[PDB]
RNA sequence: CAGUAACGGCGAGUGAACAGGGAAGAGCCCAGCGCCGAAUCCCCGCCCCGCGGCGGGGCGCGGGACAUGUGGCGUACGGAAGACCCGCUCCCCGGCGCCGCUCGUGGGGGGCCCAAGUCCUUCUGAUCGAGGCCCAGCCCGUGGACGGUGUGAGGCCGGUAGCGGCCCCCGGCGCGCCGGGCCCGGGUCUUCCCGGAGUCGGGUUGCUUGGGAAUGCAGCCCAAAGCGGGUGGUAAACUCCAUCUAAGGCUAAAUACCGGCACGAGACCGAUAGUCAACAAGUACCGUAAGGGAAAGUUGAAAAGAACUUUGAAGAGAGAGUUCAAGAGGGCGUGAAACCGUUAAGAGGUAAACGGGUGGGGUCCGCGCAGUCCGCCCGGUUCAACCCGGCGGCGGGUCCGGCCGUGUCGGCGGGUCCCCCGACCGGCGACCGGCCGCCGCCGGGCGCAUUUCCACCGCGGCGGUGCGCCGCGACCGGCUCCGGGAC
RNA sequence: GACGUCGGCUACCCACCCGACCCGUCUUGAAACACGGACCAAGGAGUCUAACACGUGCGCGAGUCGGGGGCUCGCACGAAAGCCGCCGUGGCGCAAUGAAGGUGAAGGCCGGCGCGCUCGCCGGCCGAGGUGGGAUCCCGAGGCCUCUCCAGUCCGCCGAGGGCGCACCACCGGCCCGUCUCGCCCGCCGCGCCGGGGAGGUGGAGCACGAGCGCACGUGUUAGGACCCGAAAGAUGGUGAACU
RNA sequence: GGUAAGAAGCCCGGCUCGCUGGCGUGAGCCGGGCGUGGAAUGGAGUGCCUAGUGGGCCACUUUUGGUAAGCAGAACUGGCG
RNA sequence: GGGAGCCCGCCCCCGGAGCCCCGCGGACGCUACGCCGCGACGAGUAGGAGGGCCGCUGCGGUGAGCCUUGAAGCCUAGGGC
């Protein structure tokens, strides 16, 4: 019964809740259990890193964000091929490769690309027996280092640039952002229907010529 | 604590604070927000008006990614720089106006609420509104569309 | 910043050596018995097993 | 995200998804299309190895399956074959043994062990109690958890701590050998190839969903195509765009775990509580059956569980004995109330019982063989007074000197964080070294009109009181009256 | 007055005078010929989670936060505690108003350019308006005096009177969004069924120099078993013709 | 049963008006001058939460129905509750 | 500070004026959540609020706490608050 002004709520309580109340006594247990299990597999590849295989650099839709920048699932076949790393080759030298991503834009394409070539120039490819085939590093640098690489490859950091202040001139002055806002929304809701009256009066001349 | 509670105190009275000619009952009135209509309208149209009915459009699939737009006021727009950028200004005797990114800060949309120091500004911005826009003019700054 | 003294230290055998550590900043710190007992009882629940 | 979009006699109510941050992260295989002499697979015989999760190789015109299609290449991220640009040739399976004992800091399981008081008195039935023992005490301590032992034990015992030890089994990672299988690339160009049908989809009806001209699943009917098909949250036509390739299949990790095996813990309950069940509990018992389902812990440190004498047929007693205690005697620790017997006292014709006020009798309590209660001041053996030395302390300012310390000014000397001297001021309890005055203690003097303890005759001055029963006087405050005079 | 005598308000028993009907509950009304009640012991009924609103305390403060995750211990005390380019993804708050397409909070004064046209455009100045009541603060004539007359800087109390005026209240103005009426002009990349501005009413949970966030405590309203005990019922799955 | 018994009141001077008007009104803005406004008693104003209640009864007086009622039903005040 | 009054000077400090005020320091009184002085008032069901050195159980600290020379529990015509 409502009394003197509270709030209409709507208790979503009326099915059988307490049969599946989920507690959290677990939660210190599963964070330790996680921890073991995390130190346990980075020490199982010793010298690999333990975050795992290098991750791309991908932007996200949803205008809302729009401009952060975070990891993406794998460099796509095209970023590969320009890199020249074979798809098949990659995953064994720890890069992910996914086959689903596609590349609209050069910019992210080249950013990818340069991204690979550093991750390359500073990888350690450790021979596959005791004695160095082709494209193993010299005995020099595996002995200076062979521990894991905390944390993520190559961190993902999103970077602005700063601009200096100008010297504003007067055309800069004399734009008006909100007349041209407000112009090219009239544009967008209108197009068709102008381009729909231009083709009924190029029709109407053109049965007036015959 | 339930020994600086109420209830401690109500030990030896008969009714435990609930009355002796109306006892204290299941539900005398209904369960939830019954009879919003009928024995308890008087409530809900002297305390929620608007209540029942219907208005509007519908939206199926609506989501809220595309209706983001952060709004930011001229109130409060040199907060976004350092202070140092607004002490290095009315000064160098060049017209530095330095550029402030609100996309940069989290915010799409400048408002006009507030007044602007007599200084001249670059702001870059997905949209603008009128007032921001004259006052951005009048100070003797200059304003930015970014897609 | 208030009137910080120095503290001067003692060896393994008492007897205060001539090494001296000015009083940290802490201990000027106001004493709030009532914010100590609200975190102490507030805190001392959270090692508690169900039953 | 979000109690949101949405659903709902738009009422009660119901109610997701995307993006974002994380935990984990692993990708692949067929049919079809095509190229290889079926190049493929199963079973039975013999030989060699090991055979306790029956495998590998060889020898068999020994059988069978398979052309109504096995295997190799190859699957949407394109593939196959030639052309000729580039650098070159180790991965897996089954055994034979071997060194490192492989993180809770020696991986898993099991077994045997590793420090120090029963020290001196003293309680007790029995100490693990109390006092003391080269420093909280005697020794150890990387061991001061726990349990048992006749109480309450770090050192009596088992254990506890330890990158402590020894003895067996198992698991896992690596080394040399044997049997083997394996002649396995990348980039460009050229020529061909590239798709799962009663399925999609449409109508329908029923269920379901937030999905609303129908989200998903469906019985029935219709029923396809290949620049095709599906999706783009309002039904339809036209028109461009964006995004996947359905109707075939496999796959660990982050996830759940009121059952089972073995452990750890608790601000939880303590025998009408906690599981029904602390105990011969899903037992006794009830119902034809499906099923229903209890009550019930405690002698004593140790049975040392009462020998023996006596009355009684015996159950039962009286003695004796054990034990610290049977005033603990086999449903025996402590033993309340309701209720009952007896003993002692009181009382009793308006049922008993109750509140206020007294009286009488008992129970013990506190005195007392007067209780006249003390505590200060006054009268009738050494040191204070006063000096010398030592020790410690207090306060002060010329800030006497330095440190310490707050704000400003100076050297920019190293936005915020530090160095040097000088000046002013707050000199702020943030410290000293000297000076002055004072206080206390110790050691020397100071021998007796001062000084200090004990006991008395003074009730002399002050304060709180009297062992109990009392009485009297004066003063004040508030009342009830009485006798006079005068207007 | 002191070896069978003292003091013992309360409790042990008895007697006397006055008062005095059995408790709990429904009820206008109970001692009731209204209901429950032989007696005693033990157990026994407003709890917990979640969502709100207000009040209070604490920390930070236009910011606040720890959800979840990660790094330190092999868990005695610990499943604690400490920390994080995670310090903020994200929630809440800082902006509201329309169904929506959308829009979105400051004006005033001074001089000039159009005819100051209560309208438009150029430069400078002040930067949340004004009125009334307003706790407190500022100035303050003068008085009170002081061992005698005068002069007199100082330490005071009162101080008529005159002001700046917190918070808050009432009113008059101003601004933002929707809507109605009357209208005059501005701009262009595309001169259009383009976009923008004014005045006067009205509708809003708004602005008008901020106050929230997190934790804890209490109260009140709910969803849950919901202070405890109580039905006549309904549904699902099984067992019985040893009576009849 | 309503009002009035003064400071939120009066008396002057000047501005504003897309209202009304022959001049005028009427209203609103600023400046200045005048204080115990009948008796007696009270310190007032204002904001949040908020339980219980929502079966009543009796009496003087007025009063409706009924022959009347310890009957049923109203008004003021006071009580029991 | 000067000029003077019904011959000049002093007219002094509490480590002492000794007090009904001592502005020089200040309780026997100061658990300032403490203590002290004035006045008025005291009904109560439903209900609300405050204080409990009222009572029970367990946890973190603290009583160099109590205890086999006797803890809890139980009984009591004993002494009290
Ligand atoms: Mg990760
Ligand atoms: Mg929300
Ligand atoms: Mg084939
Ligand atoms: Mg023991
Ligand atoms: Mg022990
Ligand atoms: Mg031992
Ligand atoms: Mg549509
Ligand atoms: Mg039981
Ligand atoms: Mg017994
Ligand atoms: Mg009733
Ligand atoms: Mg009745
Ligand atoms: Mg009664
Ligand atoms: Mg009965
Ligand atoms: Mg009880
Ligand atoms: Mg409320
Ligand atoms: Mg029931
Ligand atoms: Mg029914
Ligand atoms: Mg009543």
């Amino acid at each position: 019964a409502p009394s003197r002004n509270g709030m209409i709520l709507k208790p979503h309580f009326h099915k059988d809740w307490q049969r599946r109340v989920a507690t959290w006594f677990n939660q210190p247990a599963r964070k330790i259990r996680r921890r073991k299990a995390r130190q346990a597999r980075a020490r199982r590849i010793a010298p690999r890193p333990a975050s795992g295989p290098l991750r791309p650099i991908v932007r996200c839709p949803t205008v809302r964000y729009h401009t952060k920048v975070r990891a993406g699932r794998g460099f796509s076949l095209e970023e590969l091929r320009v890199a020249g790393i074979h798809k098949k080759v990659a995953r064994t030298i720890g890069i992910s490769v996914d086959p689903r991503r596609r590349n609209k834009s050069t910019e992210s394409l080249q950013a990818n690309v340069q991204r690979l070539k550093e991750y390359r120039s500073k990888l350690v490819l450790f021979p596959r027996k005791p004695s160095a085939p082709k494209k193993g590093d010299s005995s020099a640098e595996e002995l200076k280092l062979a521990t894991q690489l905390t944390g993520p490859v190559m961190p993902i950091r999103n970077v602005f640039k700063k601009e200096k202040a100008r010297v504003i001139t007067e055309e800069e002055k004399n734009f008006k952002a909100f007349a041209s806002l407000r112009m090219a929304r009239a544009n967008a809701r209108l197009f068709g229907i102008r381009a729909k009256r231009a083709k009924e009066a190029a029709e109407q001349d053109v049965e007036k010529k015959k | 604590p339930s020994r600086l509670r109420k209830t401690r105190k109500l030990r030896g009275h008969v009714s435990h604070g609930h009355g002796r000619i109306g006892k204290h009952r299941k539900h005398p009135g209904g369960r939830g927000n019954a009879g919003g209509m009928h024995h308890h309208r008087i409530n809900f149209d002297k305390y929620h008006p608007g209540y029942f009915g219907k208005v509007g459009m519908r939206h199926y699939h609506l989501k809220r990614n595309q209706s983001f737009c952060p709004t930011v006021n001229l109130d409060k727009l040199w907060t976004l720089v350092s202070e140092q950028t607004r002490v290095n200004a009315a000064k160098n005797k060049t017209g530095a106006a330095p550029i402030i990114d609100v996309v940069r800060s989290g915010y799409y949309k400048v408002l006009g609420k507030g007044k602007l120091p007599k200084q001249p500004v670059i702001v870059k911005a997905k949209f603008f509104s009128r007032r921001a826009e004259e006052k951005i003019k009048g100070v003797g700054g200059a304003c930015v569309l970014v897609a | 910043a208030c009137a910080r003294p120095l503290i001067s230290v003692y060896s393994e055998k008492g007897e205060s050596s001539g090494k001296n550590v000015t009083l940290p900043a802490v201990f000027k710190a106001p004493i709030r018995p009532d914010i100590v007992n609200f975190v102490h009882t507030n805190l001392r629940k959270n090692n508690r097993q169900p039953y």
